């Protein structure tokens, strides 16, 4: 799977 | 209550404007539902007209900020890019401090992280040629979060994957994998992972970037972690 | 654990429903112990409910997981065919975004790939003009997953085989045989392999429709593996 | 008549 992510900090 | 700070972000005061940010800080910090009664307040557009406040100490502030909101759903997101958001803050990864553009990174790195048509809008944007100038240019630090945007753009589609090629994505990705901290090799062989599963064109311009002799020679490393995502961005190359 | 994942699919939070998405989508490209393990945890109507939700950022994830369901065994595809999957899924091949359509693509070849059938209901689901619509209409990308759905449907028997030429498959595929990448005319030469094995009347559609030159042709092209596909077409035309 | 079911990680 391509390999998208998100963060919170 | 937040009818009373939104208009506060307007105030020539920089004391009660100041205060009005960081408490509207605390709140996009808190999660989703806390980011949607900012969005339903109307604290989207002012906020993104504080990128062009005249202290940086307003506008580090502000980018935080939007970092958080654009950490919330993709609706979310979307009202961000409407609010105007994006070209300010591509326009800070040259303009401003690396105390700033770490920040400014975040949010592209989040907004990036939202589906192909925003990932398009950052392109669209010219995100791409200050992100990539960064991988150069910047401290560690930076060059970690940079790194993590450039990979959120390289899951997007095919067409998208060839405009960081064109910005020049390659060499200095290929680069950070040999020299940098582990960390950053880190975040390098997952950009690179999403490239290779590209289309043949890309796979090719991989493998003339030299990435394959790179990658190998990270399943010799102390790092156990890396060894496992390098043999996984080998095996997304075949 | 399972239960309370699935119980989440219907919660009104969005963000604690995106959570047990995404939980659901990693259990479901674990292989078809994991995959049964949804099944009779009773995954499946809810995630196909979710197919109409109103963010494509729920529904992307929804199809992602369908997909992943649909590689497992001919009874499993045949659980999502019961759960109601197809029509959703070919409604979303022409009211979403191309992200989206990729997926339903992909979720679509893969109930294809099941048996007789099976492929009597993707048909009867009214797959087979949006499928070729795509050929067209859409990205490099999105069409070598549409020729591979189209493929798998022409694998089928030659009632089925008649469905796609009048679906008007037949120009469509020969033209990609030219005007295309070379991952493209791959799939395509595939797909007429699978045409060209049928019975007289489609050759002669195949002739008619131009396909032997096009494959004698360009048999003899940069890529030689494409010339043993080509070659292998031509003698399964007869 | 060729036939390819594909799984994802
Ligand atoms: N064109 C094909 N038959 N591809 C097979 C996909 C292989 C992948 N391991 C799954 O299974």
């Amino acid at each position: 799977r391509r390999r998208r992510r998100r963060r919170r900090r | 209550e937040l009818p009373q700070m939104v208009q506060q972000l307007n105030s020539p005061d920089q004391q009660e404007l100041q205060s009005a940010l960081r408490k509207l800080s605390q709140i996009a910090s808190g999660g989703n539902e806390q980011i949607q009664k900012l969005i339903e307040a109307g604290a989207l557009s002012p906020l993104v007209k504080l990128l062009d406040d005249a202290s940086e100490e307003v506008i580090k502030e502000a980018v935080w900020a939007i970092a958080n909101i654009a950490s919330g759903n993709n609706e979310q997101i979307q009202k961000l890019i409407e609010a105007g958001a994006l070209s300010p803050l591509v326009k800070l990864l040259d303009d401003a401090s690396e105390e700033v553009i770490k920040e400014a990174v975040w949010a592209i790195a989040n907004i990036a992280s939202g589906n192909n048509e925003q990932i398009q809008k950052l392109i669209e944007a010219g995100a791409l040629s200050p992100l990539v100038k960064l991988l150069d240019d910047a401290s560690e630090e930076v060059i970690k979060e940079a790194v993590w945007a450039i990979a959120n753009i390289a899951s997007g589609n095919n067409e998208q994957i060839q405009k960081l090629i064109e910005a020049g994505a390659l060499s200095p990705l290929v680069k950070l994998l040999d020299d940098a901290s582990e960390e950053v090799i880190k975040e390098a062989v997952w950009a690179i992972a999403n490239i290779a599963s590209g289309n043949n064109e890309m796979k090719q311009k991989l493998e003339e970037a030299g990435a394959l002799p790179a990658l190998e020679k990270l399943q010799s490393h102390a790092n156990e972690e890396v060894q496992k995502n390098a043999q996984a961005a080998l095996e997304a190359f075949n």
